């Protein structure tokens, strides 16, 4: 038995974070974006 | 280039070239917005 593939998975910045918070989208980036770096890794696991 | 023109401007904004080569790029998001919007307060 091998596990070849996890599921490829990922997360929305704001839909996660803040979702409908005006707010938190707002103030999300002025305090970084730190979810794109978190996605770029995310996605280089789906596609490696 | 404008970020948020067209998407080709936008791919060019992300990936950060002018001389962007051949393949998928995944950008951002999209969630339909709210149609509609519906309120009910607790309900003599």
């Amino acid at each position: 038995i091998l596990p070849v593939s996890m599921t490829k998975t990922s997360v929305d910045c704001t839909m996660y974070i803040c979702g409908d918070s005006t707010e938190c989208s707002n103030l999300l980036l002025q305090y970084g974006s730190f979810c794109t770096q978190l996605k770029r890794a995310l996605t280089g696991i789906a596609v490696e | 280039v404008d970020c948020a023109l067209d998407p080709l401007s936008e791919t060019k904004c992300t990936l950060k070239s002018f001389t962007v080569e051949k393949g998928i790029y995944q950008t951002s998001n999209f969630r339909v917005q709210p149609t509609e919007s519906i309120v009910r307060f607790p309900n003599p």
